[PDB]
């Protein structure tokens, strides 16, 4: 008795983002043990329509007036199967700059991640009006795996700004299998809570190839070079062996079906990539 | 000597926008007689023009100046020069019915407030230290804007 | 007696809270037409980022993106290719008109010696208005014969442009080109200038390299040197999209350039230009690598 995986997808918006005329609910229900499933559908708890059907998958649409939606009601897919249930919910997405407020959330180096082995994503709040202890920052990992140690910084801008940070610590397997974590601000100000996710970004993955190059100079000093191309997240991580400053770095660019220059003025490039085979680094040298 | 009031209160606004200057009376728009005889003088839909030292009278009374401008941030102000313990308002006023957001208002260079939606200054009580070069910053439709600076002086008098 | 293609984009949907999931699949449904050979493009904001092929049936493409990436605000189109498409962003205010003023290509300037400065004037409401789009030289000299070209673009916004042809002489002795946009939305007019550059020049140095799949991969690094605006390309005069080049970052600035040429390429012989104001004979730099 395999479960079923349940999700939701949702009309697309205008080009300009405007929302259609009708938006459609799409509950994908996929990758179960061929039986009996349901959907039953539940505008903010109660039904609205039920459909049943007898590795397989199957589907259940649900339409919405653009002011029914825009109504802010919570619907939910509600998938019972083999005698048991599965969901997934969903509303209009809230305001995500409420106010005008921003909040960043950063992905690990792959430096940060495979040699210092120290893993650390950072929730950024910008532009908040100047408060004191009323602005609360907590993290959560999707799995609900539990979490504990987090930095907090409530640090006031030049501009007459409050600028949150909370860095969090990051355990690379944990990541590295795909978790989620989430960064949830809550406000005195805010009608409701700011949220971001990050995860191992999605897609195949590709080592890289690398090259160190060089044209000595005219107190003549020479110049170095690496071409670390054709790998398969822009998540790359390039360093020379000295400081990560004594070098620049191009940002990643895709090639034929990326790539990154490194430019070293004074050995060994070292690539710290995801894909790259076997410590998690491919590199070279030049003369 | 009559005074020459302004409601609103603004000595600069933006074109389009009117006034009304209160005060069997003569009008003086630039030194020319206006055509008014009210005591109160009607601007309706302003235009560049409608610039310029204004006057009343019935023993004539001193000159008040009207500044007209057109653009995304006007800072206006209650009075450009006050004396201590006055009312002063300072506004970061916007072309038309555009809405200004993240307004911050600058006095003298530093960040004097700053707030998600507009806002505005209001003292009941003039302080004399509050003499400085004012301007504010804006967002409308997204893009930045700074404000035209405003020079502000209180007067302390034994 | 065919049929085209139905397309429609479906999105990950939001928590039960309104919140974003951390990638943002775009679901590209391509259904009911006449079983042929159908091609999805993937545009990101004008840009292509990724390309399938599949040959009365329907198919499916699919784009995953960062949370980030979709709060980007950015217009992702499917594009199937006679052509049809659909497009979606983040569902959302309005935005005001940006105008953006080059400068000449040192290329443009020196070897084509046929310079032309271009304003740019973007995110303009289509409904808004005209928006007229005026030259003028900071002496007083009448400008010449502006071509202005307008692109209402995917995500609902208007983008004029306006190219004007301008001389070497002039531009190299200092002159100052205005261009100044005005329109009945906007309370003022918009107004960019573009001049020579001041500070200081520096030429720059050149490096063709050349690296060890049985495709081809060449480099260049062309640096130090001392306004930001230079030209490269690759010649043997091969295509200014056959290679790609990075932006300059000071060091003097530096340039990388990445040209893939095949190795019947190979079988033929290449050259990496710097066309740079300060490169002394032509104005020009340059190596080669084989
Ligand atoms: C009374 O005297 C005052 C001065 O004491 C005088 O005010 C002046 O008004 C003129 C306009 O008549 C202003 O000149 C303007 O400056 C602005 C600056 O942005 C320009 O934009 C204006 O040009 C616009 O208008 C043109 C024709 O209307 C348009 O074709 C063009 O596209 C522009 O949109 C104009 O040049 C000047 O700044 C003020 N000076 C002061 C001190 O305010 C006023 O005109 C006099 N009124 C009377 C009735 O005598
Ligand atoms: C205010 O200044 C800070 C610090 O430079 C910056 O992070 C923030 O973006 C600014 N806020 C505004 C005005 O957007
Ligand atoms: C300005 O005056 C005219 C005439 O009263 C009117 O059309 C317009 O609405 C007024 N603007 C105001 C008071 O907002
Ligand atoms: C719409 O698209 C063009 C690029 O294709 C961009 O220049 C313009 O700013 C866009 N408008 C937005 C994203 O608001």
């Amino acid at each position: 008795f395999t479960p079923p995986t349940v999700k939701i997808l949702q009309s697309s918006c205008d080009g300009g983002g405007h929302f259609p005329p009708t938006i459609q609910l799409l509950c994908l229900v996929s990758g179960y043990t061929p039986g009996t499933i349901q959907i039953t559908w539940l505008e903010d708890g109660q039904v609205m329509d039920v459909d049943l059907s007898t590795l397989a998958s199957t589907q259940s649409e649900l339409t919405l007036s653009q002011k029914h939606w825009l109504s802010d009601r919570t619907y939910t897919c509600q998938v019972t199967y083999q005698g048991h249930t599965f969901e997934d919910s969903t509303k209009k997405c809230a305001d995500s700059n409420p106010r005008g407020v921003s909040a960043y959330l950063s992905r690990p180096s792959p430096f940060d991640l495979f040699i210092r082995k120290s893993p650390t994503i950072t929730c950024l709040v910008v532009d908040l009006a100047p408060s004191k202890g009323t602005v609360q920052l907590t993290w959560s990992r999707a799995s609900g795996k539990p979490v504990n140690h987090s930095t907090r910084k409530e640090e006031k801008q030049r501009n007459g700004t409050l600028t949150v940070t909370s860095t969090l610590p990051v355990g690379t397997r944990d990541w590295i299998e795909g978790e989620t974590y989430q960064c949830r601000v809550t406000h005195p100000h805010l009608p409701r809570a700011l949220m971001r996710s990050t995860t191992k970004t999605s897609g195949p993955r590709a080592a890289p190839e690398v090259y160190a190059f060089a044209t000595p100079e005219w107190r003549d000093k020479r110049t170095l070079a690496c071409l670390i191309q054709n790998f398969m997240p822009e998540d790359i991580s390039v360093q020379w062996l000295l400081p990560d400053a004594r070098h620049s770095t191009t940002q990643p660019r895709k090639t034929k079906g990326f790539f990154v220059f490194s430019r070293l003025e004074v050995f060994i490039c070292r690539a710290v990539h995801e894909a790259a085979s076997p410590s998690q680094t491919v590199q070279r040298a030049v003369s | 000597k009559p005074k020459v009031s302004l409601n609103p209160p603004w000595n600069r606004i933006f074109k389009g926008e009117n006034v009304t200057l209160t005060c069997s009376t003569k009008w003086f728009h630039n030194g020319s007689l206006s055509e008014e005889t009210n005591s109160s003088l009607n601007i309706v839909n302003a235009k560049f023009e409608d610039s310029g030292e204004y006057k009343c009278q019935h023993a004539e009374s001193e000159p008040v100046y009207l500044e007209v401008f057109s653009d995304w941030l006007l800072l206006q102000a209650s009075a450009e020069v006050v004396m201590e313990g006055q009312p002063l308002f300072l506004r970061c006023h916007g072309w038309r019915n555009w809405d200004v957001y993240k307004v911050i208002y600058y006095k003298d260079g530093e960040a004097l407030k700053y707030w998600y939606e507009n806002h505005a200054i209001s003292i009941t009580n003039a302080a004399a230290e509050d003499s400085g070069t004012y301007y504010c910053t804006g967002k409308v439709w997204q893009l930045d804007y700074e404000s035209e600076p405003l020079n502000i002086t209180v007067i302390k008098a034994p």
